[PDB]
Parts: structure tokens; C-alpha cells; sequence
RNA sequence: UCCGCGCCCCGGAGGACUGAGGGGGAGACGGGUUCCGCGGCGCCUGCAUCUGGCCGCGGGUGACUCGGGCCUAAGCGGCGGGUGAAGACCGGGAAGGGGCGCCCGCCCGUCGAACGGGGAGCCGGCGGAGACUCCGGCAGGCGCGGCCCCCGCGGAGACGCCCGCCCCCCGGCGACGCGCACGGGGACCGCGGCGGGCGGCGCCCCGGCCCGCGAACGCCCCGCAGCCCCCGGACGCCUUGCGCGGAGAGGGGGGCCCGGGGGCGGACCGCGCGUCCCCGGCCGCCCCUGAAAAGCCGGGGGGCGCCGGCCGCGCGCCGUACCGACCGCAGCAGGACUCCGGGGUCAGCAGCCUCUAGCGCGGGAGCGAACGCGGCUCAGGGAAGUCGGCAAGCCGGCUCCGUAACCUCGGGAAAAGGAGUGGCUCUGACGGCGCCGGGUCAGAACUGGAACGGACGCGGGGAUCCCGACUGUUUACUAGAAAC
RNA sequence: GAGGCCCGCCGCGGUGCUGACGCGCAGAUCGCUCGUCGGAGCCGGGCAUGGGGGCGAAAGACUCAUCGAACCGCCUGGUAG
């Protein structure tokens, strides 16, 4: 892991990119009443590439 | 100072692998184990460095022969021979 | 052995004994005949004498 | 109190290549400084003997004067075997 | 670094050779009353121990005035 | 049934050949003109322990013919090799132990060894550890020679396969006992996977035609025809005879 | 545990523990942001939380020198083709290249190892989070350009010194097993002195503790053993063990190699016993003989024409945080590779305490029932218990005595059995003497509730019979066996 | 200073208690006790061998908690007096 190839980390990178939550102004523009992203993942729980 | 009286080198053996077979290593160890006569150097240096190769330590000679000692019986008659057939062709 | 046969060597080198002479002391020192060096150097005044 | 070194190398695995003999630096802390093997100097073709005036240095690192022997087969053949050789082919022609 | 051949070899350097600075330090923590000249070529750092500092006076006048000189 | 160990061994995989940091094959030097009409003369280098084999291995240099440089050809070691020996390659080479000659020119009664079973083999025959081949008669017309092979068979062999002088070393290596299991496994590891050997009785009825019932025995003629198939050919294979008896 | 904004937070003070095959500090893999700072407790932290690996926000991984890349290993892919209904499998015999008219030339790999090989990095400092990477100092490697420059010499010899290149050949280096002992370095350790700083002090105390630093690299000088030269011509030289010598000893004088030391440049003083690591010369071992290849470098012949120095300049691509966080549904008395490894007691890397460092685990009190579990002891007897001495208990360290049948003569055997052992006060031995080291082995007094391997660590033994000779191996998760 | 030698540490195995555990710490652990400990040793990485096949110091053992023939999908909503 310390020892990485670019593929993977870029792979990775992508992964801690997108973990984030829904904008709070984005549920005002789209009126969305569900607040929770679901494609969010946690390090100990998730298993990416598994 | 003699330390064993009827077992040699096979006293390494202990009390396992019979008694036959430590007498015939015995023999077999004992010639492996031995100093030769070097061919070239007329020096009792010659020692196994592997199964049928020789080296005489003064020498520095490597000399093919008998698995245990420097020279097979067989080896030495087949010796003989060449040596009688070739003086006979000449 | 160390200790004997430095105290031999010194001998042979300075002359106080001869090589043939060293040469005997050397194997009877090799032969446990020695204890101790004072053992040796008494053997060797005697010996020359 | 803890002379405990850790690893200078990029992984802990102790083969011949990662060895390291420690000193004490400057800022007075114990400090790991890789062994390099030495290389073998040049053997003679025949006696397979250390052939003398080269150091055991990479002979990349050596300059000519010292990666060279000032004699006829300086490198490849040692003073005995060059000899040998020189008399065996005079001695050879005579015959 | 290195020990410079003496003045000969420090001023041949300092007259023609590459030589950035000459740094004169004197007498730390009276192990020695010498006074040390270090010259920065390229390639190494030339250190001149000279036992009297009058010595060393004579020795800085030779270096060329391009050669920068500081004192500590 | 499950395919029985001997079908297994020779579909490669475990138990192919451990030749890892083994010198090379060990053949003679390759029929050319100059061996044709007349001897190449070569040094023998180094007297060397191959992995797998018993019998030691000799490095014996030999002049380029076909260029400047020099050939190294490895060769099985006849008793009597020494470092520096000048062995002799060709239709002239001398009677010395360690010369290779074609064996028609060599007399009857001669102990020869890597004989070429076919003229330009680069030697076939006595190559194993004190083994040695006899020159036994020459027939002129036939241009064909007998030679004793070392199991005492008697084989014809055309004049012109070549054979080197002596018994091949080694010998006398079978003489001690390997005394314990750990020698075996050293030796084996060498060679080949084919160590330990499990007896058939010992194992289930799948795994061998022996297999198992509660008595542990063969239960029918290990006695087995030349004809069986791959799988039923487990005892004795087209045993002419059978039993521990004295003659012949 | 006490006190303090007082939480299991945090700080100070007491008492502990993990105890250098650490609950210590680091890597490989695997995770993939868990890292760091600030705020927060809605979730999770199986009690609590003001805590946090949790939630939110904003950041964080810097390389000519380290690793990838590169080379080859086991292996795997590729090859005019061969074959199979194909999918696809199998594979040298085929007009298979190279700077270059010429000339030379049978024929794969820019596959495969972040542990093998490899051109070269060290110290000091800095940040909240990182460093062989930053910054400062100081080097080394490998190119490229500018400029100057020019192709051998010395010694009796081993070789020395003041550096040519290409092809074609012949080599060398890379390049190598295991072990007992022995020697030499480095670090670690210990004990003195000395200089600086502490603590305790009822009594003593120059007796306790803490610190006292020197890297890569550049020169110079040494360096055991080993190998070699020259004179010369022998039972001598020598190791712990060996070995060696008319195919040339000893002796004398030299050359070379030696992962090393000292001096100087970078830039506290001694002394000893161990430990650990590396290394050296040996010796033992094998039906076991302990990889390869790029890359680099000699030599011979040929052809040709240099080398060097100084001064500039450059070095791309990727990895680089953190891990008590990996994998088992889980922050699971479950596993999982390495690196460094202080002191005392001791034969010990054992056990038992401790320095450094880490730290107080899915919770607290009260009570002192039965019963269970982990222990401790028990009068007298001593296996009468039981299917069977199951379980426990006995024995045990060292020294000296003293040992039977039997045997494949090696064993049995620690057979069986006995005796001593502490502390003090001395006396011998043993090296390197004036000196100056040693820490073992003996011997003697004197003492002590009749005590001593005073904890700890640490065989109970003997006589038979059956089976398998033996060391090994096995039904992972009910059979370790006489089975294999 | 020899040995598939002996005691014994880590290691590697796993004997007995027919101990704890058995709605576990755990879909095979925990505690003592024990076998071994220079060797037919042990461990990591790469690599090869594939399902009636492999591999097996043989126990029908092992082949990702699956084995006297793995798992995945499909035939298949197979058939059943």
C-alpha cells in the first residue's frame, strides 16, 4: 500500500472524491427531503475493490 | 585415549542403523575420509571434494576417480589393459 | 598453550634453548606435560642443564 | 537508555545486500550506515588466484592504473602462469 | 572536504583556480591558538591550519583581493 | 477410480526433472572433418559435480575449426581425468584413456564408456557411475562392431561410433548404505520427485488396483500382462519368472 | 487513587503494569484517508463521555543519490508454422538483424523478484501533520558542453606510478552451501578517574542518579591471517584444532589484498569482561556440492588515434500520510511476515523483578451465601479410591562420590542411589615483569530457632510383557496409534 | 568437536485433563500439561499442477468454514406409486 501503483491510487482517489454528503444548498434546489448520499462508504465497514 | 574399541567413526551413528551397516561404513568412510597419494605430485595430499573428484591439496590437481577411493579396482586393471593394447598396436 | 608457547618462542629466538630443544618442549607442551609456565620454565632450566 | 535503530532500508528483510554497522553521528543519536559487499577482486584464468595490485573496488570506480597490471597478460594470466606459458611456447618451437 | 598542500597549493588555487571564499576561523574552544583559512573550490572545501596568525595575515594578502575573505 | 500415481508422473507438472543448476547434457564432441581425417586435442579444464548425477563431469576445451575462438564441451568423466590432461577427439587419436576414437580402431577387450549407440550419436550407452562397455569382437565385412553393454547384453554397433576410453568415475557409489531416510531425500531432491513411495496395499481401492480391504494384501497375481493398460499396470509387468532362486 | 473548568477528558502528585523474541520504536503486505489541526456529540464508542480511530470543516505524502523502473530466476507469453468442427491449443528449423557503401551475422522477450542482482548520500536543522525527499552544510555518481591538452615510465622482481578507443576472441567481476571452534574490528555494555547538574539525608555518604557528542566523504599512514617476489639452501617452522617445507623450509629483506583502525580536513580521559553484528584464515561435512542475467572491467591480435585536467550545466517518469486501522458479520480472550533488542540474578534470548519507551483495555460500587472456577493447606494411614494412581503430589540446579542386568559394545546411565551447598573472615593457585589485569577453581576458620538450588527455574525411580527397530509422518474441526 | 544425538527458549506441532468453553473470546478458542527444537526442520514472497481432475510419508485426507468427487449459473418449477 505504501508502496502504490498510479492505476490504484487514481482508482482510490476517486473513491474519497465522491464520499462526500449531499450540498445543502443542492436539497433546496431540488427539494429533495431524503439527506443522505448512500454511495458514501466508510474505511472500516466498506470494502472497495473487494 | 582409546576411546571406543570396536566401533570407529561409526561411533557418530550411536546405537541406530544396525551393526551391518556401521561395519560396511566403516570401510567406506574410512577410504572416503582418507589421504591419497597425488598421481602428479608423489604427495599423500589427494581428498574427496565430491563423490568421484579428487584434489591433492599440494598439487592442486583434480583427478577423476572411485566414488570413496582415489581408485576404483576395476579402474586400475582397466589401466592395465589399455596400457598392454596400445604397446601391442605399437 | 598460548602461554607456553610464547614463553618457548622467546627462548628459541633469544637462544636460551636451542630449536631441537624447543622442538621437544613444543610437542610435550602440545602433551598437557605442562601445567603452568612456572612447571615449564623449570623443566626447561633443567633440560639445559 | 534505547539504542533501537529501526530500518534504513526500504524493507526489513536481512539479506546480504541490507546489512548495517552502526556509529554514533554529531547530534550524538545512533545511526545505521549500509555495509556494501565488497566485490571480488580479479582471479587468474588458470589457479583461479586473487591476481595482486587490483583493490577489491567495483572496477568502475578504479581508474586504468589501477585496474591494470603493468606486465604482458597483466590481468588475465598471474606472474607463475605467464611464465609457464612463455616457456612452453618457446619450448614447444624447439621441438 | 580536504587538507590543502599547504600555502603553495592554497594560494596556486587561490590566484587561478575556481575559488568562491576564504574563511578565516580562529581559535575555537582553545583546543588549538591556530588559526583555520578554509577555501571553497568547486570540488572541495581546502582547510589551511596556520599555527601563528601572523602567518595566516601574510597568507590572506597572497589569495587575490576577487577571492572574497571573511573573518569568525 | 482416481488416475494412480504412474498416470499422474508423466503428465509433467511435480514430478518433471529438478535439472535447476545442473552443468548441461553430457555428450562427446560433434563428429567433424578434422575427427574425421585426423584428432582434435583438447584440456581438460575442470573436473565438475553435476546435481543429478553421480558419475563426475569434465569441462575439456577444444580449438574452434570452424573459427578463432575456443569450444568448451562437457563431457562424462572417465576414471583418470586430471586437470590439464590433453585428451585426443578422431579416427587418429591414441589409445589413452580419455580419447574418444571411433571403435573399430580401438582393440577387443577395451573398457569404453558414452559409446554412440548409432555412428554421430554424441554417445548413448555406458554413462552412469563405474559403468563400462567391452569391446567384444569386430566384423571386418560388416563393418559392424559387438560390444558388451554393462546389463552383460551383447549389441552390434556400427564401426564408426565413436566411444571414449575407460570406466565413466564415480564408481563403487551404490556400495554405501544410505543408511537413513535423510540420504534418500537428499538425493531424490536432486534428481526428481519419486520419494517416498507409498506401497499400493497401503493405500484405499480408488487410489490403486492393489487398493485396500481390511487384510491389507494384493488379492490376486501381481503377475500382470504385457497388454494391460495404463491404469491396470501395477505389479510385476510381463514377468517371465517369478521368486528368489539361485542359477543362471 | 487524590486534588484541580474535573468526564473513563486533561494537568500535577502517589501507587502500578506491558518487561528490549516489549501493551517499545519501525518497515513488507492488506486496508484507503483512517494522517493532522479546529469545532462538535445527532450516530457509533455494547457503562459513561465534555472522549475518539465517530460527525462536520479546512489541510496533508516534495528524491540524480531510497525504492520502483532496469536485469534475469522458477515460471510465463511470443515464434514461418502444426493441429482441432471451431473456440482454441501446441511449436524453432523458417529469405527471422545490425551504427554503417561496405562489412558482419542461423534462431525470442521494453515478460517475470517495491526481499535476489544493481553507478552514487551523509550530518545538522525545520513543520500541527514529511524527510536517505524540505532547508543549510558537505560529498558521491552519471552524462553533456566550453577550454586547455596530447599517445608511457620506473623497479632485480613481486609490482609501482603519472587513466586511450573500437571490433573479434580469451577471461574477470556481478556470484553465492552448512557447521563447531578460533582470531580481528564496530556498536552495546560495565567500572574507574575528571568536569557540569540534581536528589535524599533519623544514621552514614568523595557509596546514589543524570550528562559529557563527532556522520558520509577526501587525503596520508598502518593492518593479523592469506597470496607472491628475491637471496639462499634445510627436520625445521608452527595451530585452539592444524598444517607446511628440495615441485624450495627457516632466516633476512620486500610486493599485494584485507566491508578495518589512527592522523588531518569535515568540525572528557582511560580500562576491562561479556553480548550482538560483520569479517578473516582454517577445519569438518555431502550418493546434498549449494542460481542466473544485464551492467562493468581487464588480456591477446588487428585496425586505428588518444586520454586526461579545469570550468560550467543537467538528471525526466512513478511510489512516498498513517496503521493496536489487515483478515475472520464486530474496535472478535482467533490469527497474520520481518528489522533494532539495556540492567540485575543466572549456564541462559529461560523464569523473576527493572531503565528507556508505552500505558491503566465492551463499565462502576456494595456484600463477603450456597455452588462453580483458578488456587493454598490438612492429623493418622497411604491407592484400601477407580475401569485404570485420572488428577495431584514426590523428584529436580551445581559439586563430589557411587553405579546393575542386558547390549547391535556405540549404549544402558542423570541407572539405582548417597553427600555437600547460606553469610562473613581469610588462604592458595592462574597471566604480562617494574607495573598492571583476571574471575574462575580449590581449601580453612567463624557464625546462624537443626538454616542455605531458602523466590524462581527445575527427571520421581525400578522390574517386566506386547507392538512398531529408530528420527520422522497422519485423519485442519472426536482416533498421533501398534497405522504411513 | 561428530551426530535425521540428548535436556531445554522462541518457533513448530498438539498428548492428557476425557479441565474451562459449549445461548463461547472463538462456526475449534482458552488454560495448564505435553511431542519436538540443527533435522525427512520452520517461515515469507513468487511460481506450477483444476474437478471424476489435481495433489496425497495414504487419513478417501486435502483442494478458500464445501469433499467417498469443489463452487457458480443454467437444463430445472428435473422426477417422486
Amino acid at each position: 500500500t505504501a508502496n502504490k501503483t498510479l492505476s490504484r491510487k487514481l482508482r482510490l482517489a476517486k473513491k474519497t472524491k465522491t464520499n462526500k454528503n449531499i450540498p445543502r444548498w443542492v436539497i433546496a434546489k431540488d427539494h429533495l427531503k431524503k439527506t443522505w448520499n448512500y454511495k458514501r462508504h466508510h474505511w472500516r465497514r466498506s470494502h472497495l475493490k473487494l | 585415549a582409546k576411546r571406543t574399541k570396536k566401533v570407529g567413526l561409526t561411533g557418530k551413528y550411536g546405537t541406530r542403523y544396525g551393526r551391518a551397516a556401521r561395519k560396511q561404513l566403516l570401510k567406506i568412510e574410512t577410504s572416503q575420509k582418507a589421504k591419497y597419494t597425488c598421481p602428479f605430485c608423489a604427495k599423500d595430499k589427494v581428498r574427496r571434494t565430491a563423490c568421484g573428484i579428487w584434489t591433492c591439496r599440494s598439487c592442486s590437481k583434480t583427478m577423476a576417480g572411485g566414488a570413496y577411493s582415489l581408485h576404483t579396482e576395476p579402474a586400475n586393471a582397466a589401466r592395465a589393459t589399455i596400457r598392454r593394447l596400445r604397446l601391442a598396436r605399437e | 598453550q598460548r602461554v607456553l608457547r610464547r614463553l618457548l618462542s622467546r627462548y628459541r629466538d633469544d637462544e636460551k634453548i636451542d630449536r631441537h630443544l624447543y622442538e621437544t618442549l613444543y610437542a610435550k607442551a602440545k602433551g598437557n606435560m605442562f601445567k603452568n609456565k612456572r612447571v615449564l620454565l623449570e623443566h626447561i632450566v633443567g633440560m639445559q642443564k | 537508555a534505547d539504542c533501537r535503530v529501526t530500518c534504513r532500508f526500504h524493507s526489513t528483510y536481512r539479506t546480504r545486500s541490507k546489512i548495517v554497522r552502526y556509529k554514533r553521528t554529531p547530534g550524538n543519536r545512533l545511526t545505521s550506515l549500509r555495509v556494501k559487499k565488497l566485490p571480488n577482486a580479479p582471479h587468474c584464468a588458470e589457479t583461479g588466484k586473487q591476481i595482486h595490485g587490483i583493490p577489491r573496488v567495483i572496477p568502475q570506480h578504479l581508474t586504468r592504473q589501477q585496474r591494470k597490471v603493468s606486465r604482458p597478460y597483466g590481468g588475465k594470466l598471474c606472474g607463475s602462469a605467464l611464465r609457464a606459458h612463455i616457456l612452453e611456447s618457446f619450448l614447444n618451437e624447439e621441438n | 572536504p580536504n587538507t590543502i598542500t599547504e600555502e603553495n597549493l592554497m594560494k596556486m588555487i587561490a590566484d587561478g583556480r575556481g575559488k568562491k571564499l576564504v574563511v578565516k576561523s580562529c581559535s575555537k574552544g582553545r583546543l588549538q591558538g591556530k588559526v583555520k583559512l578554509k577555501l571553497r573550490t568547486a570540488k572541495y572545501l581546502y582547510t589551511l591550519t596556520v599555527p601563528n596568525a601572523d602567518d595566516a595575515k601574510s597568507i590572506v594578502k597572497g589569495c587575490k583581493d576577487k577571492v572574497e575573505v571573511q573573518y569568525v | 477410480g482416481r488416475r494412480i500415481r504412474v498416470q499422474r508422473k508423466g503428465a509433467g507438472s511435480v514430478f518433471r526433472a529438478h535439472v535447476a543448476r545442473r552443468l548441461g547434457a553430457a555428450k562427446l564432441r560433434a563428429n567433424d572433418f578434422a575427427e574425421r581425417t585426423g584428432s582434435v586435442r583438447g584440456v581438460v579444464k575442470a573436473i565438475l559435480h553435476d546435481r543429478g548425477r553421480g558419475a563426475p563431469l569434465a569441462r575439456v576445451q577444444f580449438p574452434n575449426m570452424r573459427g578463432e575462438g575456443r569450444v568448451n564441451e562437457l563431457f562424462i568423466a572417465p576414471e583418470g581425468m586430471y586437470t590439464g590432461q590433453e585428451v585426443f577427439s578422431g579416427n587418429k587419436a591414441t589409445l589413452h584413456i580419455g580419447n574418444i576414437l571411433p571403435v573399430g580402431n580401438i582393440p577387443e577387450g577395451t573398457y569404453v564408456c558414452n559409446v554412440e549407440e548409432k555412428p554421430m550419436d554424441r554417445g548413448c550407452l555406458a554413462r552412469a557411475s563405474g559403468t563400462y562397455c567391452l569391446v567384444v569382437a569386430h566384423n571386418m565385412e560388416t563393418n559392424k562392431t559387438r560390444i558388451r553393454l554393462p546389463s552383460g547384453q551383447k549389441k552390434l554397433i556400427s564401426s564408426k561410433a565413436r566411444a571414449m576410453i575407460g570406466l565413466v568415475a564415480g564408481g563403487g557409489r551404490t556400495d554405501k548404505p544410505l543408511l537413513k531416510a535423510g540420504n534418500a531425500y537428499h538425493k531424490y531432491k536432486a534428481k526428481r520427485n519419486c520419494w517416498p513411495v507409498v506401497r499400493g496395499v497401503a493405500m484405499n481401492p480408488v487410489d490403486h488396483p492393489h487398493g485396500g480391504g481390511n487384510h491389507q494384501h494384493i488379492g490376486v497375481s501381481s503377475c500382470v500382462p504385457r497388454n494391460a493398460v495404463p491404469g491396470q499396470k501395477v505389479g510385476l509387468i510381463a514377468a517371465r519368472r517369478t521368486g528368489c532362486s539361485g542359477g543362471k
